[PDB]
RNA sequence: GCGGGGAAAGGAAACAUCUUAGUACCCGCAGGAAGGGAAGCCAACAGGGACCCCCUGAGUAGGGGCGACCGAAAGGGGGAUA
RNA sequence: CACGGGCCGGGGAGUUCACGGCCGUGGCGAGCCUAAGGGGUUCAACCCCGGAGGCGUAGGGAAACCGACAGCCCGCAGCGGG
RNA sequence: CGUGGGGUAGGGGGGCGCGGCCGUGGGGCAGAAGCCGGGCCGUGAGGUCCGGUGGACCCGCGGCCGACGAAGAUCCCGGCGG
């Protein structure tokens, strides 16, 4: 931790406080307005600097429709090469039932819903998920594993 | 009074000369005003101030050009570095070769007397022994 | 800006001028090139993953990192890694993988011209 | 220790299949029956009931049993029975002056809808937010300076 | 294991004073040595100045509170600007009979206060859990260097060794004269004369809000558990705090937010030590 | 009853305030060596009638007896802590209670043995 | 605290919808608290289980010259439990 | 010959909260932090509990829906060779 | 080492002073603060000492926090001039 002097101890004796002598600090009309106002008369440049030409589309518009949340599914996925350091630690630990003769691990209690395919696979295991990504089958299954889809 | 080095001595004897062409230093107009004639250096940040413009027959400004050798900065004129003393158990560690001795503003006359006596049986140059221990002390 | 004031942690102020000490003795330009990247702004610093050890390093390489070393995905190489500091899961793969964890001071001590040595930031 | 009933907490589509346990308000009846007690009994017993609950779980069933034993050995106090210790009424004055007749409660809102959706409720809920600035109240516009600050920060 | 704790920085970097050995002396209630006990891994902490003055200062300014002035305060009285042309200043005034006399504005006799503290202004400085214990860790380390504890100003030519470790018997002594006999015969009872004389009358506004006298700090009791016949004994000696070693914090092993404190441990507390803090 | 507030305006506005019945308490003072043996307690509030020694001030040493007690100003009047005004008249120097140890008691009063035997036990 | 009546200034860099604000203020009526409270509930085929208040959900859904700006609820954690 | 001050003393102006961006440090790190609240205390401090939730770990699309690297070259530091 | 040394607005870096707090070290009825005049130190903000006056509090050093610095606002209040 650092502390620092306030600016107000250096502006004591200077006269305009850093706001300078000719345009100097005054009420909302040095700010163009009160508030986020002005975007489309004198601060539109600064729309077309972030925003899409023609548009000006983030700042002002209506693009699509939002799905209903309370009825749309939270994926929670969890990436093939993430799970295989999980399971290392789980079975370090003991959490792990290697059931079938194989490590089994399904994703729902592990906190996840559904699994992807980044990363590798260096053991074989069998994941009960309710949704798999296509990869995630295939390594899953070129290491001697098994994906198995249940129902929500 | 202490004996400095060759090198030490000119500079010493520099630093007087700097310090009698020395400017006072004031703000514009002190001389006029009662209600700043006893203030310190301003810089002021004006739009027709002369001073900080160094206008030629106006007073000068602060800047570091003035500043006094600084092999000797700070030293008593006698040449010894001064040393605020509080009570006789703060002479120890002190060099009378090196150092001076001033007494603190407020320290009692009892325990002036002890302070001085101690330090003169030291060696040590006491600044500021005051009126009424120098003649207790011209009195014993 | 509020520029750059340097470290306040002592421990890591004192390694600073380690570095630049060894430098200067043996005459190795790496240890000042670690000394700077370790005195970068908090806000900068270097971290390093085991897992990026992987690609970055081959087997029996010796590895300075100006920095702090985190365990984040798999090491599957045995490598002697030298860094500022080192979490309990990066130490415990490292160690796992068959390789070895030293302080700087330690590496520096041990190859005093860091010859062969590797800087992974 | 008196045991708390256990109960699930409702799963929701949002959620994905991912559950997990609560404290409920109380034993079912259902489970409540199998250890041989009713609504009544159990109460006096000091045990939380809840008769609205259809669900039975075994782990709350077990539990029951375990600590049932031990009352009744002699090695459980019961705590208070969970059922109303005092009464108190307070005479009431100007009740249609307040609005808490029949005819206030509907013009209110509290006939058709909860007491949280009442316009009175919302106009108080808001009222307090802003006198002691709380949660979102302490900035007013709050959301369009973060909209407009996402678009250029994110741009 | 702990090579990155104890830095060894030779040979180019002088070292400083060794860590403290691998065992702690202990001394019973005559002050006689009696045995050595395992250090606790506490003790081989870094003293960090700057991580402990910053664990000190956020548990002090959590005990600091609100202070404000009235909401109303000189804004209340019947004022309004009298404008332009009446040969005066256009600030507000007093409508009634007092009328030219100015009101409401900072300028003002009577006028309200600019920029006022107000109660609801962040006073606490919060502190990470991890980090407030490694700092009361690095704290606790430097109890056990003297180089450190004289530093902080305690008197420690007649302490045998540090940490001082006494003997669980200690922690029955009941009277506050026989706990004094306990600190004479460690060498601890010159640190608590120290307190008792410097205690002072404190410069400035302090005397009239009950802050009148300012005391030095002497010795910090670390006891096994609550409710010991020993917090009693010796709570009243001046500049001396006792605690439990689960209550161990910075404000009593670090007063102003500097690093070590005469500390004295019993036995008890140093090995319930090994599993707190950590 | 005196406030136990630690704060030093509210022990001060508990002393000026205090009713009279309160202000008794101020009087009290030490009893001699002798007394204390005889009657079995340490203090007592000064009555007319007792016979004290002062202990500070200019009549430091002077034996007298209390000829009057004011409980609103908590001083006492004591024979030989006197002076004389410009006009020759002899008036007495007010003395707090503290500052007094009584040698004599006055006991001719039934109601102050009630005192002293709650403070012997 | 409960019921009712009910603005404008200012903001939107003008201004009317809008906001300010069901606010200021007015009228009526209670208590030491008031109001609320015991499923014609919420959910989604898995289950919660009267109510109020605190933390969160969340400036999310949604309303809006879709501008300024406004803004939940269910669910989760608690206080307390009838 | 632009405006302000007769003089002196005392008073007299970038503050606080919420949210966002950035910087300087400090802790921990594929994780980080607890909120309300609870237990203890030498009682607003302090010790311990509380992980609900928030941010991060994966993106694209209005949405249904789908879902990710160590291959090659140039080359600063650095290291090695002459 | 520099064919380095002007500077309004503005940006960046360091220091002085005031009130309190956490520490540490001291002074004071053989005279604290304040006040009048003076010497010395510092480029400076300012520090320090001496003589007089006064009559009980105050200061050095490290850290931290602000109701923290005035020459001016037809500034405010009081006092007092030509
Ligand atoms: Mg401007
Ligand atoms: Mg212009
Ligand atoms: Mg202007
Ligand atoms: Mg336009
Ligand atoms: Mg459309
Ligand atoms: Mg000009
Ligand atoms: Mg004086
Ligand atoms: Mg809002
Ligand atoms: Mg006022
Ligand atoms: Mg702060
Ligand atoms: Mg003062
Ligand atoms: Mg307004
Ligand atoms: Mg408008
Ligand atoms: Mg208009
Ligand atoms: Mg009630
Ligand atoms: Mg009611
Ligand atoms: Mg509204
Ligand atoms: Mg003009
Ligand atoms: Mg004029
Ligand atoms: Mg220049
Ligand atoms: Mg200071
Ligand atoms: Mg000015
Ligand atoms: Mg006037
Ligand atoms: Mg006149």
């Amino acid at each position: 931790v650092r502390r620092f002097k306030r600016a107000t101890k250096y502006r004591r004796g200077s006269r305009t406080h850093g706001w300078g002598r000719v345009g100097q600090h005054r009420k909302s009309g040095g700010s163009g307005g009160k508030g986020m106002v002005g975007f489309h008369k004198h601060k539109w440049s600064l729309v077309m600097k972030y925003g899409e030409s023609g548009t000006g589309w983030p700042f002002y518009g209506k693009h699509g429709f939002k799905q209903p949340e309370t009825i749309s599914v939270e994926w929670r996925p969890i990436n093939v090469g993430r799970l295989a350091e999980l399971v290392k630690e789980l079975r370090e630990r003991g959490e792990v039932r290697e059931e079938e003769g194989r490590l089994v691990v399904d994703l729902l209690k592990l906190g996840y819903n559904k699994l992807l395919g980044g990363g590798h696979m260096d053991v074989p295991l069998v994941v009960y998920t309710p949704v798999a990504s296509k990869a995630a089958v295939e390594k899953i299954a070129k290491a001697g594993g098994e994906v198995r889809i249940v129902s929500l | 009074r202490r004996e400095l080095p060759q090198p030490l001595k000119r500079l010493l004897r520099l630093r007087l000369q700097m310090k009698r062409r020395k400017p006072e230093f004031v703000r514009i107009d002190q001389w006029r005003y009662k209600r700043i004639e006893d203030s310190g250096w301003r810089n002021q940040r004006t739009l027709d101030n002369k001073i900080r413009r160094k206008w030629k027959g106006w007073p000068k400004p602060v800047e570091v050009g003035y500043r006094k050798p600084a092999a000797v900065r700070g030293l008593h004129p006698s040449g010894f570095v001064e040393v605020l003393v509080h009570r006789p158990e703060d002479l120890a560690g002190l060099d009378p070769k090196v150092h001076a001795v001033r007494i603190g503003r407020t320290v009692g006359l009892r325990k002036r007397l002890e302070i001085v006596k101690k330090a003169r049986e030291l060696g040590f140059y006491v600044l500021n022994p005051g009126k009424e221990v120098v003649e207790l002390l011209k009195k014993e | 800006p509020p520029n750059p004031t340097g470290p306040t942690n002592r421990q890591l102020r004192m390694l600073i001028r380690f570095l630049r000490k060894a430098a200067t003795a043996n005459s190795a330009n790496i240890w000042r090139a670690i000394a700077e990247l370790v005195e970068r702004p908090r806000r900068s610093r270097v971290v390093v993953n085991v897992g990026k050890l992987n690609r970055v390093a081959n087997d029996g390489d010796v590895v300075v990192i100006p920095g702090k070393l985190l365990g984040g995905g798999e090491l599957k190489k045995r490598v002697v890694v030298a860094a500022v500091s080192v979490t309990p899961k990066a130490w415990k793969k490292v160690v796992e993988a068959g390789g070895e964890v030293l302080t700087i001071p330690e590496l520096v001590r041990r190859n005093p011209k860091g010859s062969g040595v590797k800087i992974v930031i | 220790m008196i045991p708390k009933p256990v109960v699930q907490v409702p799963r929701s589509i949002k959620s994905g299949g991912v559950t997990k346990w609560k404290e409920g308000r109380g034993f079912s009846l259902g489970e409540l029956k199998e250890v041989g007690l009713n609504a009544e009994q159990a109460r006096l017993l000091g045990l939380p009931v809840d008769t609205r609950r259809d669900s039975v779980w075994p782990q709350n069933v077990e539990a029951l049993r375990k600590w049932l034993i031990e009352v009744l050995e002699g090695k459980a106090t019961p705590p208070e029975p969970t059922l109303p210790k005092v009464v108190k009424v307070k005479r009431k004055r100007g009740r249609a002056f307040r609005g808490l007749t029949s005819a206030g409660r509907r013009s209110r809102g509290l006939i058709s809808t909860r007491f949280r959706e009442t316009h009175n409720y919302k106009f108080k809920k808001k009222a307090k937010e802003r006198r002691l600035k709380k949660r979102h109240e302490a900035t007013k516009g709050l959301g369009n300076v973060l909209r407009i600050s996402r678009i250029i920060n994110e741009s | 294991l702990l090579k990155f704790k104890l830095l060894d920085l030779s040979p180019y970097i002088k070292p400083a004073e060794e860590r403290p050995p691998e065992a702690l002396k202990v001394y019973d209630v005559n002050g006689q040595y009696m045995a050595d006990i395992e250090t606790p891994i506490h003790f081989y902490e870094p003293v960090r100045p700057d991580l402990i003055r910053r664990a000190y200062l956020s548990a002090l300014s959590a005990r600091f509170q609100p202070k404000g002035v009235y909401e109303g305060a000189g804004k209340e009285h019947s004022c309004e600007s009298f404008g332009v042309g009446l040969g005066i200043a256009r600030i507000p005034r007093y409508k009634g009979h007092l009328w030219p006399r100015g009101c409401f504005a900072p300028n003002t006799r009577g006028g309200r206060r600019a920029h006022p503290p107000r109660p609801e202004k962040k006073l606490h400085e919060e502190i990470n859990w991890k980090e407030k214990n490694l700092a009361i860790r690095s704290a606790i380390a430097a109890t056990a260097y003297k180089s450190w504890v004289a530093a902080r100003g305690h008197m420690v030519e007649k302490v045998p060794s540090l940490p001082l470790v006494v003997s669980g018997d200690a922690e029955k002594i009941a009277k506050a004269k026989e706990a004094k006999k306990l600190f004479e015969v460690l060498g601890l009872w010159p640190d608590v004369e120290r307190a008792a004389e410097g205690v002072k009358i404190r410069a400035g506004k302090g005397k009239m809000r009950g802050r009148r006298y300012k005391e030095p700090k002497s010795v910090l009791v670390v006891v096994s558990e609550l409710d010991v016949p020993l917090i009693g004994a010796v709570r009243n000696f001046p500049g001396v705090d006792v605690v439990p070693v689960s209550h161990l914090n910075m404000l009593v092993l670090a007063p102003g937010g500097v690093p070590g404190r005469l500390t004295l441990w019993t036995a008890t507390a140093v090995e319930r030590l090994k599993g707190l803090f950590l | 009853p005196f406030t136990a507030s630690a704060q030093p305006r509210k022990q001060r506005l508990s002393l000026y305030a205090a009713p009279l019945h309160l202000r008794r308490k101020l009087l009290n003072a030490k009893l001699s060596p002798e007394l204390q043996k005889k009657l079995g307690v340490k203090r007592l509030p000064v009555r007319r009638g007792d016979t004290v020694l002062i202990m500070r001030g200019d009549f430091k040493g002077v034996t007298g007896k209390v000829v009057k007690v004011d409980l609103k100003r908590v001083r006492i009047f004591v024979e030989g802590a006197t002076r004389t005004n410009s006009r020759g008249q002899t008036v007495y120097y007010p003395i707090h209670p503290s500052k007094v140890m009584i040698v004599d008691v006055d006991l001719s009063d039934k109601a102050r043995q009630k005192l002293i035997e709650r403070r012997k036990r």
